[PDB]
């Protein structure tokens, strides 16, 4: 009975939830229209977790969906399982972010925020015994980067004792989509660092590599790699749905992961991943998404996993497994390359096995890393970001809404702060 | 057609009926006992070409 | 009248209980429902009429492990009130388990205990299943046990706890649960069995031919040694041994009481066909060290005392010159102040394969449950990982926000420092 | 609870509900005789002349007939795989067998082993209810709105 | 569980590894859609249920080879990602295999190995399939060897290297790149076993009849070859031999390591019939100069050791009867070190029959890998061919300018030429 | 009662021993499933020396088949009698010698070399008194040579007072199977000589001449040879399993054969060995066994009788017998040619007569001689070995496994110490 109320934020939180809802509704043999057309028993035991019991034996879920654009709100309601969400927690709004980091948290971000805020009160008030808020949004727009963060800023003085996995994508250095992704993604991992619980980390360029090489897709759209992090975002709360040999939800793998209540960025992956052409020849092994699990290609952040030690580990398997398969591989990827885990730590990897698998696999699991490599991609940040900001690049379009530059100024200091922490663990 | 969701005739599918099954050491049983009857069979036809 | 309270607490604890139970059904016949078309008064209550009810509480604060019991085969048999389910679970966390969200259950724990104990007329002890490397396990067994001293004096509590192995664990907090829970379990299980996983995926790998053990193919021979160790409250035999009868025997000293667990004749169904299993040829398996339940060399130290369980067509007389070939074995050592070191009980019921399990059926079986110097070195290895943990303070910001204060660690380390040097100071001789 | 069924002898009932279960109980004593557990949940049940099958459609669309000793499955068959499998009725001479799918259809099986005889599709809606006539000249099948369905069998 | 993957590097790699996976899915009955209507345990990984897939990567820097792999009879035998293509070929060049492009490749290469080597449980050594007249058998050729020392440690690897002919060969630089080859594998690969295309030319003229053979008539009898000498691990036999035996009982010494090679009954289907295939004939035609696989005269040198691999209806008197007039007779000459020479394996397969090929289908056969003090004047003649070369510094600036440094080319001479004095020093009695 | 530990090794050893366990559970009445279906009460009186009975009246032998190539106890399960063996008693290695010494007795064999220990512990202390531990294997091969000879060393050492057989079979003279051959077989019987209490050698070239000369095959199996070693080691424990007149143990033969304690090499033949065409010719008579056991083309060794004066001599008959007539042809054996019979040693022939021939034959005997003229296929060898180590040929994989070149000194002068003892004693 521990439930979990989303969160979606801005262009990409949209259609990141799109998909997302879409496949944990199939997942739970729910149709389009929101009847129950599963077909085992398995399904309706944990429906709680997400979804809300409705009149008629309808399933709605428990989505906040929130921009301030009405044109993304459009593209996901007229779509494909579009009917299954609440329309009165379709609140946007009109003017829209423009990419101005300050006018999605400071102008127009005021009077959305208390509108998008009661729909929070009203969906967590009447679920029972809470876990936690998960929320996806992106950290180069304005729209789920400013008004995305101070949703998390509001609702953490509200429920401190709840959990809060956030995903966000990240800005990259290969290809940018937006000018001002320096300015926004830096001012947002301030309000992060201090406010989520753990941080789930994507990033679009390791997802265009990812089908690149791994699914020989040699043209990817917003689709499947928007269905990649749903594949995900399934494997995080795969225990809580499910029954298993060994359990795990969201409060063991903060546990677990972070040592230290400021490391909580993680980097993300999913283990059978295979390209069409390969899928006949290609076993589903737990020896074999082991390896595919560590392999630095398949991680889905910009940052090389072999550069930095790891600090923690988690494994999340899915389906019917032997556990000490599950072990002795989790053994032997921390004896045969130990000079790539951390020393202190006994025992770095985390492992539970979840009964169920996903939608049409026989096995599948999901990493979750807490690495110190990941200095590199917040350094990688930090550098565009000042660049920019030695010549007052792009400022007067935020000194406009009552931003003054003193804040940059600290903004900086624990985007430093989190760069040099994570790097005096690595020594 | 969707990425991670296998192609109907791959190893790696698993029907629905299939996939809500929970016998670990059941399934792992019977594939022992069978691996070992098709070991008999084995031996029984090289002692027979021998 | 013979009864004993079966206590689950954890994950460990349930999934252990849930292959308990099912052998328990099988040795006294009851089908799942509960009726069966005196040997079963020590586990099961005759109620109403046809009804048997287990004498068992399931605990646990994740619901997860608890309503699949309450959905499977075995939904039937126990008492709805006997499982006992929380909201949220511990996570890892012995402050969690002892402290924030283990004072709402504790109490209507000890409510079902307190019923079930005025049900039974001669209560003769506990047998407690948990886990110290959780945090429902170690944290909320922590509690259940201080409680279970202070309410039941006098009474026994069998401790077959679940120990984190030397080279394969499955958290990362697990140091710090374990010394914590050694803490509790000193002062207050009176005679602690422990259980180690890799120990037993080496026995599941080795002596069943098991190539992928799992935790239902493992927890199959935990409840053969736990349903070996009460086979004389069940049924008769030649040298009937009780559950107050191994206290006065396997413990020398009040602060000493860790016993190593094995099982004989543990043999795959195609290897039973060849093999002889004679009275001395388990006996020595039984102390075979790749044959014991906790990843311990027990030739590292010296048996301070042993007991043996012998189930099925054994006569008394092979077991006396077994265990004097035993005693003779240079490889085998006991101390130098206990000359005799034996504890020998038969009983007469051949032991129960469950159906479509992995143990073939048998004539005979031993259960060793022994006393050895060597189980200073498990302590000493969690030692070793506590401190270096405990050093650069990792992970310690979850147990201090949860109740606990900073200095909790020191007084359970030293506490452990003290049970590591008692252990050579006992066995070192005069 | 979907389906129920008296025995041959007033002495004994049958059941078979939703919580993928069905049993076969003692009136006089009124205690379970045994319990049969299937892996989805049962959507009906009928039981054949003297004993020999009792037969069992859940909802992931098959069709479990079982024998009342030696508890496993005896026979099952996946089928009419468009839409649910709704309702079923036994002929009372035991040769014939009725299945009714949230499909437009009507099946007829035989007890010893599965072979289609019945027609292809009449009734609009999915179905509800079977039962053929004392005397197997007929069957009216119902379906889900305000239709019904007069069969001859073949 | 025994195991081996063999790499093919080059054109001559995959145009061998394509005629000898042909064999291998002919011995064990698999169809080239892959699915068979334990013994191929060691040659095709059983993936899922029903599908056999070889263990074997095909890398070539030229793509227009690995397409036809890729469009031709087995596009779904092989796994897709196992075939490793490239942008351009090395272009006649081992500083281009090498250096240039060879660096970039060479990374997936030790990807798919990786995975090959963690699926499989028991490896027992790597087949090697190259030609050292061309850049990339050559360039790549050597770089995945340095490769495979440095990661896989102590593991047998097993050469078998198209070697350039005296008389009539292909390539112009053929001198270049042959030597700086030699220079890498004498520390590299722990079996050598040399190929020469007029060797094997001149036994398809005479033993086959076939008077206009092509390269596909050629690499269907190299793949027999290579067939027989696996074929103890995978079909029970009266005296086993192993891969990691072959190099305990064939090498003296670890630097001496180049073996000759010979299958003996080459017979078709017309001349079967009058040829009665006794197991001392074979034998005797085994060591016969001119079914050699080599273009050398073994006469002139001494045998240092001697295998003899036996496939079908051999019982094991009458190899031992047949070895017996062999170590008899004078011209057949032993180094005294020596006095036991021959290995001796005997297996029950007969040899099978390639659909459209020209070996008959046949009862008995021969495998004889040796090594010799007669192999020194086959490197002997390419060094008079790369001195002449490298007087006048003809073709180095194209290897000069793709990377290498020119005194690599007399490192690489004067290696080789120690190799020369090593094969006249332990010849002597 | 007094048992005897059957070991064998290598791909020679499961062979030799696959037939050995054909013959005697053939003359014992034990079928391939395990149990009995002998015709006379004989057979069951002494049963427990070869066979232990379980439970269902089985009876499984006391055999430990060990080899490093997990293919071959695949043969041995394939082959004929191959489901009477216990499987925990196939203890398998993975990697494989591939004739080398080193690699069996050091570095790979040295893994595999507890677990037979453990299982040669667990089979010793099962049954009542040992007598001796009877081994069957090569000394030209790598596992029956380098594992074997280790495992001599360790159980000699562990259990001292107990007999040992070794039926190892030594390279041959003529045509050698392998070329590392004397590497192999000077350091085996550089650890036979201080190790087994008596050594009984075969040579297959020794054997091909009987199959060809006596028995009139023209293409002998090579199982036909295993025949003839299965019917001597059948031969050696007659007295033990079949009551007789005048018996004699393992013991017995061993303080008959051996006046000084390295001397305990044997040359052996089995006697009645007639081909089908002549077995209606021959009279089965004492004399026509006697003159025929002593004939040089019987022996089973390279090494021919005639060249060196025999040091003792032992022979085993079976059957309907007189012990006077067997007597009188010891006398006259003696004293026919003199010259050939060591002077300084009175009756330099042991007899024993056993009632119960083996199965299907009116009457038989088994031969076992200590020679002098033993020494020329161990000088043989020591010419082999002198040749190959003086250039330093085949070396480096004998001193890649740990062992030097002192170590081959050490075998050469105690192959040479061997060779010396026994020269002067045919002078
Ligand atoms: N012997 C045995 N041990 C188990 C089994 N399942 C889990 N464990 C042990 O339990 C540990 C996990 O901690 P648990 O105490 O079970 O977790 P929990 O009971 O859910 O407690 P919380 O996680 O805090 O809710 C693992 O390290 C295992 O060693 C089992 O089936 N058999
Ligand atoms: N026996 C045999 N030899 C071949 C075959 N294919 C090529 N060769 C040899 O290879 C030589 C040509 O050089 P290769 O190594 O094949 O050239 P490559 O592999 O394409 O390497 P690059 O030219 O750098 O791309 C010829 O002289 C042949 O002797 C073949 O199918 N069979
Ligand atoms: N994976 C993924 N990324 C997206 C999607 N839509 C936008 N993005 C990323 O979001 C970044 C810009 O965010 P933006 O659309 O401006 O967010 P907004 O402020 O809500 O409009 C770009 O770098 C895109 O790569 C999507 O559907 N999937
Ligand atoms: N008589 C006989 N000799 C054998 C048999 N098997 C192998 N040999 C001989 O043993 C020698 C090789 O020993 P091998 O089996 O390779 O020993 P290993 O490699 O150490 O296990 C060869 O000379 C063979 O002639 C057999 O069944 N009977
Ligand atoms: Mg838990």
């Amino acid at each position: 009975m521990r439930e979990i109320v989303h969160i979606q934020g801005g262009q990409c939180g949209n259609q990141i939830g799109a998909k997302f809802w879409e496949v944990v509704s199939d997942e739970h043999g729910i149709d389009p229209t929101g009847t129950y057309h599963g077909d085992s028993d398995l399904q309706l035991e944990r429906i709680n977790v997400y979804f809300n019991e409705a009149t008629g034996g309808r399933y709605v879920p428990r989505a906040i969906l929130m921009d301030l654009e009405p044109g993304t709100m459009d593209s996901v309601r007229s779509g494909p399982y579009g009917q299954i969400f609440r329309p009165d927690n379709f609140v946007f709004g009109q003017t829209g972010a423009g990419n101005n980091w300050a006018k999605g948290h400071y102008t127009e971000g005021a009077e959305l925020i208390d509108s998008v805020l009661d729909v929070v009160r009203k969906e967590a008030e009447s679920c029972d015994c809470l876990q936690g808020f998960q929320v996806c949004h992106s950290l180069g727009g304005g729209t789920g980067s400013g008004m995305g963060t101070l949703l998390i800023s509001k609702i953490r003085e509200e429920y401190p004792d709840r959990m809060m996995l956030t995903f966000s994508v990240v800005p990259s250095p290969k290809v940018s989509d937006t000018v001002v992704e320096p300015y926004n993604a830096t001012l947002s991992v301030h309000q992060l660092v201090e406010n989520a619980d753990e941080c789930m980390v994507l990033d679009n360029e390791a997802l265009y590599d990812i089908c690149f090489r791994t699914l020989k897709l040699t043209t990817p759209t917003f689709g499947d790699l928007n269905h990649l992090i749903s594949a995900v975002m399934s494997g995080i709360t795969c225990c809580l749905r499910f029954p298993g040999q060994l359990n795990a939800d969201l409060r063991k793998l903060a546990v677990n992961l972070i040592p230290f209540p400021r490391l909580h960025f993680f980097m993300v992956g999913f283990t059978p991943l295979t390209s069409r052409g390969s899928q006949q020849y290609r076993a589903l092994t737990v020896p074999e998404l082991t390896q595919q699990m560590w392999d630095a290609k398949n991680m889905m952040c910009a940052a090389d996993p072999r550069h930095g030690r790891y600090l923690t580990a988690s494994a999340l398997f899915r389906g019917r497994m032997s556990t000490k398969e599950v072990d002795e591989q989790m053994l032997n990827v921390q004896n045969k390359n130990s000079s790539y885990f951390v020393e202190w730590i006994p025992n770095n990897v985390k492992s539970s096995v979840c009964d169920i698998p996903p939608k049409g696999l026989k096995m599948s699991a999901t990493f979750i890393g807490n690495s110190t490599a990941i200095q590199e991609m917040f350094k990688r940040v930090s550098e565009q970001f000042t660049a920019m900001f030695r010549r007052k690049a792009f400022l007067h379009w935020y000194t406009g809404e009552g931003m003054d530059e003193m804040e940059f100024t600290e903004a900086e200091s624990n985007m430093n702060d989190l760069v040099s922490e994570y790097q005096q663990y690595q020594d | 057609g969707n990425p991670v969701m296998p192609a109907r005739n791959a190893p790696a599918f698993c029907d629905e009926y299939d996939r809500f099954n929970r016998d670990v050491a059941g399934e792992m049983n019977a594939k022992k006992q069978q691996n070992l009857q098709k070991k008999e069979e084995v031996y029984a036809v090289k002692r027979a070409e021998q | 009248m013979r009864e004993v309270i079966s206590i689950h607490i954890g994950q460990a604890g349930i999934q252990v209980g849930n292959a308990c139970w099912e052998l328990y059904c099988l040795e006294h016949g009851i089908q799942p429902d509960g009726q069966m078309p005196d040997a079963f008064n020590t586990f099961f209550s005759e109620t109403g009429a046809g009804k048997h009810v287990p004498r068992c509480i399931f605990l646990d604060l994740e619901p997860t492990v608890v309503d699949e019991v309450r959905t499977g085969t075995y939904r039937q048999l126990f008492h709805p009130e006997q499982l006992i389910s929380g909201k949220e679970d511990a996570a890892n966390n012995f402050a969690r388990g002892h402290y924030t969200i283990g004072k709402e259950i504790v109490d209507l724990a000890l409510d079902r205990i307190r019923k079930l104990a005025d049900n039974c007329t001669g209560l003769q002890g506990f047998l407690v299943f948990n886990a110290v490397g959780g945090g429902t396990g170690s944290g909320l067994g922590s509690l259940l046990l201080e409680r279970l001293s202070v309410d039941y004096g006098k009474k026994s509590k069998l401790g077959f706890t679940v120990y984190p192995s030397p080279q394969v664990s499955t958290a990362v907090v697990e140091p710090y649960n374990s010394v914590l829970s050694t803490h509790s379990l000193l002062e207050h299980t009176d005679v602690a069995v422990m259980l180690d996983n890799e120990a037993i995926y080496d026995i599941c790998r080795r002596s069943l031919d098991i190539e992928r053990p799992t935790y239902t193919n493992l927890n199959r021979l935990i409840a053969q040694v736990i349903s070996s160790l009460t086979a004389s409250l069940r049924f008769d035999g030649a040298l009937n041994v009780d559950i107050t009868e191994f206290q006065t025997n396997l413990v020398p000293y009040p602060r000493i009481h860790f016993m190593l667990s094995s099982y004989a004749p543990i043999i795959s169904a195609e290897k039973a066909y060849h093999e002889q299993l004679s009275v001395a040829e388990i006996t020595n398996a039984a102390f075979e060290p790749a044959s014991m339940m906790v990843k311990c060399d027990p030739r590292h130290g010296k048996y301070m005392a042993c007991c043996l369980m012998y189930r099925g067509d054994v006569v008394p007389k092979d077991v006396n010159a077994s265990v004097a070939t035993i005693k003779t074995k240079r490889t085998i050592q006991f101390v130098d102040w206990c000359p005799t070191g034996f504890k020998c009980g038969i009983n007469y019921q051949p032991p129960t394969v469950v159906p479509g399990g992995d143990l073939a059926k048998v004539q005979r079986a031993v259960c060793m449950i022994s006393n050895s110097t060597a189980i200073g070195e498990i302590f000493s290895r969690l030692d070793h990982k506590f401190d270096l943990m405990y050093a650069k303070r990792a992970f310690v910001h979850w147990y201090v926000g949860e109740g606990m204060e900073e200095g909790e660690f020191s007084e359970a380390r030293e506490d452990l420092a003290a049970l590591e040097k008692d252990f050579e100071e006992v066995g070192a001789e005069s | 609870i979907v389906g129920a069924a008296v025995m041959a002898d007033d002495k004994h009932v049958a059941a078979a509900s939703e919580d993928r279960t069905w049993s076969l109980w003692d009136v006089g004593s009124e205690r379970v005789r045994t319990t049969w557990r299937g892996q989805s949940m049962f959507r009906g049940m009928a039981v054949s002349a003297d004993k020999v099958s009792v037969v069992t459609v859940t909802l992931d669309r098959k069709i479990q007939m079982w024998d009342v000793r030696g508890p496993d499955p005896r026979w099952t068959k996946v089928e009419a795989h468009g839409k649910e499998v709704g309702c079923v009725a036994s002929d009372h001479r035991g040769a014939a067998f009725a299945t009714g799918g949230a499909d437009q259809a009507v099946r007829v099986w035989d007890w010893r082993n599965g072979g289609e005889v019945g027609g292809a599709a009449c009734h609009s809606a999915p179905v509800a209810a079977m039962a053929f006539s004392p005397d197997d000249a007929g069957l009216v099948s119902v379906a889900l709105d305000g239709s019904t369905c007069f069969w001859q069998l073949t």
